[PDB]
């Protein structure tokens, strides 16, 4: 459970409303 | 769409900017341009998963670039994120110390400090010298904690001691087999010469 997670997070909500 | 691309793209490259040329010492400006890195890789990516190869006439660059970019943008933020939060946070952090190309240099994939030069004469040679860089300050980050190690060197090479581990990150003899008929060499770390420790035939 490392880093590739966090960029396919930041992809996903690359369009959606920004919470952090 | 594209258009909300550009216009998140121009103030992420804004923001970046502007903390190239303030050059602050601290540590939290960093994570914020680290945090800002890492938006405008994943603005590339989905530029170019979307068929675009500009974006306001910048070049986007191929997926695989912008993920590898991406991955090592989130580990230095996370990294510096670590060090906010612990007792080396105050100390003077510059860009340049938290710089991909020092996070690189051996030993890999750790913020250091206060970098100098060691120098290796191989078998006499002026023309056979190398070049190293070693390392007053290595920050070595495991999960959330942070414990800085001091760089060494010796006659074999450039070394720290962690948990009573002695790692070489620098291994002399590896440039002597690239370079030199010989295993003996010179080593100059600055006002002191170490020699060959050992017989020599």
């Amino acid at each position: 459970a490392t880093i590739d997670m966090n960029f396919q997070s930041d992809l996903l909500s690359i369009f959606e409303e920004n919470l952090f | 769409s594209m258009e909300t691309l550009c216009q998140r793209l121009n103030v992420c490259q804004d923001k970046i900017l502007t903390h190239y040329e303030n050059d602050s010492t601290d540590l939290r400006d960093h994570i914020d341009y680290w945090k800002h890195m890492r938006l405008e890789c994943a603005i590339y990516y989905k530029a170019r998963e979307m068929g675009f190869k500009h974006i306001n006439h910048q070049v986007v660059p191929t997926l695989a670039v912008s993920k590898n970019k991406a991955l090592q943008a989130i580990e230095l933020q996370l990294t510096l994120e670590t060090i906010y939060n612990s007792q080396y946070s105050n100390e003077k952090w510059t860009l340049q110390d938290v710089s991909l190309e020092v996070y690189l240099t051996a030993p890999t994939g750790c913020i250091k400090k206060h970098g100098y030069t060691v120098e290796v004469q191989f078998d006499g040679d002026i023309c056979n010298t190398m070049h190293y860089t070693n390392w007053t300050h290595i920050y070595i980050c495991e999960e959330a904690s942070v414990t800085v190690v001091e760089g060494q060197v010796d006659y074999y090479g450039l070394y720290y001691v962690h948990e009573g581990i002695r790692t070489y990150f620098v291994q002399f003899k590896d440039d002597a087999e690239k370079y030199s008929k010989n295993k003996v060499w010179e080593v100059h770390a600055g006002g002191q010469v170490i020699l060959c420790p050992t017989s020599v035939f």
